[PDB]
């Protein structure tokens, strides 16, 4: 896999990326 | 949540294989 | 015609800026 | 639809809000 | 994201001298 | 508490007061 | 290790490479 | 207290393990 720091679009696009047409939620609270 | 995880740390694709559907 | 697949990766963009905080669910399925 | 109108059509970044987390 | 590991130390930097006799508390977790 | 944002953002000896010992 | 007195600023950046992801304080008085 | 150890005299990385939470 790419192993980064992501943050940005870095990140949530690049699930649907891998994480398919199933869906996704985003928790950007840490 | 995923931050601590993967922005402020490192994450690979099923680490977060786990945050779908 | 009708490429959710890019619509999807353009979209997602309108979905974290908007629910950046809030955070966003999506099914790709759907 | 999300995936039909957004799509086939542009979306205004207020109505953005019906389909948030 | 931002770096607090490095943007940190600037700031864990300027808790002593500012605090004076009291000094601080910290937590690198929250 | 203050590490989130006294990173990106800027706070100088008046405004960290909150959080020192 | 290094040894030496310990004082002043130059302190108070110590416990951040040997405390870890745990947390700290700082007291100024000896 | 927490100096006297450390500053006046010489301090070790475990006698200063003690001034964590
Ligand atoms: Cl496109
Ligand atoms: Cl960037
Ligand atoms: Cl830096
Ligand atoms: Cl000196
Ligand atoms: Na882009
Ligand atoms: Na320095
Ligand atoms: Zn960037
Ligand atoms: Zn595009
Ligand atoms: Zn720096
Ligand atoms: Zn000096």
């Amino acid at each position: 896999f790419v192993n980064q720091h992501l943050c940005g679009s870095h990140l949530v696009e690049a699930l649907y990326l891998v994480c398919g047409e199933r869906g996704f939620f985003y928790t950007p609270k840490t | 949540g995923i931050v601590e995880q993967c922005c402020t740390s490192i994450c690979s694709l099923y680490q977060l294989e786990n945050y779908c559907n």
